[PDB]
């Protein structure tokens, strides 16, 4: 889902892999490691700060 | 099947048939003796 995030002066470093696109593709999935848990990254996701 | 099948194939034809049939779904062959069974099982449970 598209996401708009405000108050970016309080930026959460948990977004670093998401902004850097540090994805790992295996088994047809696109794995993003948000913190300690893996999430299948849907290609339609977009984030605006 | 309702319960997950247990295949008994001394000739090895059934395992290759299963490999071919579910190849389009990215089927993985592992073993109980292999130490990577935990990770493969968890990945399958979470991502099909």
């Amino acid at each position: 889902n598209p996401l708009l995030v405000q108050d970016v002066e309080s930026y959460d470093p948990v977004l670093n892999p998401v902004l850097n696109r540090e994805v790992r593709r295996t088994g047809g999935r696109v794995l993003i490691t948000l913190g300690d848990q893996d999430i299948d990254l849907s290609p339609s996701f977009v984030i605006f700060l | 099947f309702n319960r997950y099948p247990l295949i008994i194939d001394p000739s090895g034809q059934a395992t290759e048939f299963i490999m071919n049939e579910y190849k389009d779904r990215k089927i993985t062959r592992t073993s109980f003796l292999d130490d990577a069974f935990r990770k493969n099982l968890e990945s399958a449970l979470r991502f099909g």
